[PDB]
């Protein structure tokens, strides 16, 4: 619904469609194996 | 006059019934009703289009 902009995000919302709008930014900010929760399951 | 179904090949010839079809005494329209239009943020032409899809 809302640009996001990878400077901005933060790991404490964050919608399925935000989540993979912006992917290979968010995938590359995590360590290998690593496994955290977007929003509504 | 009446008509016969498949196996006739649907021929239309003179008869008797008592099963008739029959158009609804006052039948509806069916158009594709015309919905208030949708608002997107001001912007770019790339950024509407992203707001868009």
């Amino acid at each position: 619904a809302e640009p996001v902009y990878p400077d901005q995000l933060r790991l404490f919302p964050v919608n399925r469609e935000e989540a993979q709008s912006v992917k290979s930014n968010i995938v590359g900010m995590m360590g290998q194996w690593q496994i955290s929760g977007l929003a509504n399951g | 006059w009446v008509i016969m179904g498949p196996g006739y090949n649907g021929e239309i010839k003179p008869g008797t019934a008592s099963n008739t079809w029959c158009y609804p005494t006052n039948p509806v329209t069916g158009e594709i009703p015309t919905l208030s239009a949708l608002d997107i943020p001001d912007g770019d032409e790339v950024d509407v289009q992203w707001r868009l899809v």
